[PDB]
């Protein structure tokens, strides 16, 4: 089971605040610290802080300017990283981490995407991608998902479920008028198409909506 | 606090050709050095703990050796999905530091 | 079992608890300094042993107020229980050669 | 109190006496020469209590003369102050074990 | 004795930008390190001790940080009465000495 458990994304305004959470399951011992760290699109791992829940002390990064206050709650096994007056500049994805006070971070979690932004929340509209009708096919055939119009990062694409990996790939999202697009290929046999269904599943956490889009030959 | 020095910051390799990521410390620091691998739009990844302790469910192609300042992170036989972003990671001195990462390319 | 050997065996199973309890507290001290090697708990421990038994080697020390005071009573813990042990042997060989004499 | 008991606290005083003034006197003796680490009194005095209990870490180190002289008397009084207790506390269950044995 | 080292010897930064100053010990001195700070025709003024350790009736804006033998002095958003020379100084081993001091301009 997942370890460590934490929200898709946060939408913060500038000059605001917001406390990211990172629920802890499995093996929990007394010599446990979870750690937080900071990764900016295109860049490295940045390591934020640390705390120990057991006695609640923290401990941060000198290097950088500290807008982070760890906090924990041992009954509900969650901890939290206050981050207060935020610039685009702490825009990122800022993970968990546990480590079993032997130096190394064995489980991460999934990492919570914050923007900061002024511009409003806006879920995602899907449309399907299904060949014209002049377009003629090989062996494979290529379907595909349009998600246009979006606002923040990220959106989490998916086919059948999950259970349709193969031939399967999402382009990163483009910003426009504070809006995202992207769309996702997937590729399967010919003749599997549409005798056995093909589904696109679209999550979007910021604004706590999945939708699906069922790809149909054309009419 | 201590440097970790990564470089290249890109290797580009051959498929099945032998590959080494090299991590340098500003200090010495014994074996006190880790691996994680990210992939894109993934989380990092535990590889190898302690320079040279393999990890469970970790493939065996991945291997690391070293010690003081220099370590090297290995891989036999570079297949598609070793493709990803390499950090190592200090736990000698306080504060745990990063290494800048490297982009493997095939 | 007389009181020496009492006390003696009190003294160890304390130093046990002062070993663990000091190798805990000694990492949450250090842990926030800058240079500080005494950072994680299984090194942490060996550096209790060696610190009770006077060794110091010199491969991990603590560098902040706390952690010297943790190291204090590591120090002091081991010095005791030892000495406690060495005063027990003594009393076991007094008495042992009071009824060897006769006496 | 009995005179074992009374000398392990005297020992014990006289032992934090030789720590303060001797990390004083490390100070005053330790500046003025090149190289020298023991030169601020919060780290003498952790260099004091390591040099009495004899774990000698070598994280600090005095390098002059009287520098030296006066560690040669934290560590003597360290080893008398320990000495002086071991030695009570076998007073203390020589003593006890007299009277288990009804002698 | 111990050489400390401070480059450049000009920063021009703009206004509320964030600067960082560096100091670099000829040896490794852990943490002791302080900065001080001189305006023009002033005399020299305690900002940070130890290193990161803060003083009373200094700005918060003023930090530090560093280890070893890399010490960094760092000021979020520079403002103009931040406009001075700025020294560090180490206290590890005898005798005391001064690093040859940067000059902040806006
Ligand atoms: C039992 C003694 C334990 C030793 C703690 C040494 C502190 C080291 C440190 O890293 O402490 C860190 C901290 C400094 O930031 O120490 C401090 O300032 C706090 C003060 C503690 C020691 C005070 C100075 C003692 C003066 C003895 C001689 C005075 C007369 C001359
Ligand atoms: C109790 C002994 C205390 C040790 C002091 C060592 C002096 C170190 C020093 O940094 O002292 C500094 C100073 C030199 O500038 O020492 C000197 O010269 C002063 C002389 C003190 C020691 C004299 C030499 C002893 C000779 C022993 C073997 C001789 C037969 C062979
Ligand atoms: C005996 C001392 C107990 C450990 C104290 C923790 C120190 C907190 C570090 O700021
Ligand atoms: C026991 C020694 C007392 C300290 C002597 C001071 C040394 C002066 C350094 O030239
Ligand atoms: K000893
Ligand atoms: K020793
Ligand atoms: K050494
Ligand atoms: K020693
Ligand atoms: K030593
Ligand atoms: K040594």
């Amino acid at each position: 089971q997942v370890q460590l458990q934490q929200p898709g994304a946060e939408l913060v305004k500038p000059g605001a605040s917001v406390k990211l959470s990172c629920k802890a399951s499995g093996y929990t011992f007394t010599s446990d610290w979870i750690h937080w760290v900071k990764q900016r699109p295109g860049h490295g791992l940045e390591w934020i802080g640390e705390i120990i829940p057991s006695y609640g002390r923290a401990n941060y990064n000198e290097k950088i300017q500290k807008k982070a206050t760890l906090t924990a709650d041992k009954s509900s096994s969650t901890a939290f990283m206050q981050l207060s007056s935020l610039t685009s500049e702490d825009s990122a994805v800022y993970y968990c981490a546990r480590e079993r006070g032997d130096g190394y971070f064995a489980v991460w979690g999934a990492g919570t995407t914050v923007t900061v932004s002024s511009a409003k929340t806006t879920p995602p509209s899907v449309y399907p991608l299904a060949p014209g009708s002049a377009a003629q096919t090989n062996s494979m055939v290529t379907l595909g998902c349009l998600v246009k119009g979006y606002f923040p990062e990220p959106v989490t694409v998916t086919w059948n479920s999950g259970s349709l990996s193969s031939g399967v790939h999402t382009f990163p999202a483009v910003l426009q008028s504070d809006l995202y697009t992207l769309s996702s290929s997937v590729t399967v046999p010919s003749s599997s198409w549409p005798s056995e269904t093909v589904t696109c599943n679209v999550a979007h956490p910021a604004s706590s909506t999945k939708v699906d889009k069922k790809i149909v030959p054309r009419d | 606090d201590i440097l970790l020095t990564q470089s290249p910051a890109i290797l580009s390799v051959s498929p099945g050709e032998r590959v080494s990521f090299s991590c340098r410390a500003s200090q010495s620091i014994g074996t006190d050095i880790h691996w994680y691998q990210q992939r894109t739009n993934g989380s990092p990844r535990l590889l190898i703990k302690y320079a040279s302790e393999s990890i469970s469910g970790i493939p065996s192609r991945f291997s690391g050796s070293g010690s003081g300042t220099d370590f090297t992170l290995s891989i036999n036989s570079v297949e598609s999905e070793d493709i990803a972003n390499y950090y190592c990671q200090q736990s000698n001195r306080w504060p745990f530091t990063f290494g800048s990462g490297t982009k493997l390319e095939i | 079992s007389a009181l020496h050997w009492r006390a003696a065996g009190a003294a160890t199973v304390l130093l046990v608890i002062v070993l663990l309890a000091g190798s805990y507290l000694a990492v949450l001290a250090e842990r926030g300094a800058p240079g500080a090697q005494l950072i994680t708990y299984p090194r942490a421990l060996w550096w209790s042993v060696e610190t009770a038994t006077g060794v110091g080697y010199g491969d991990l020390y603590p560098v902040t107020l706390w952690g010297r005071l943790v190291a204090v009573v590591v120090m002091v813990a081991g010095i005791t229980s030892f000495g406690l042990v060495t005063a027990a042997l003594a009393t076991w060989f007094v008495g042992r050669e009071q009824e060897r004499r006769g006496h």
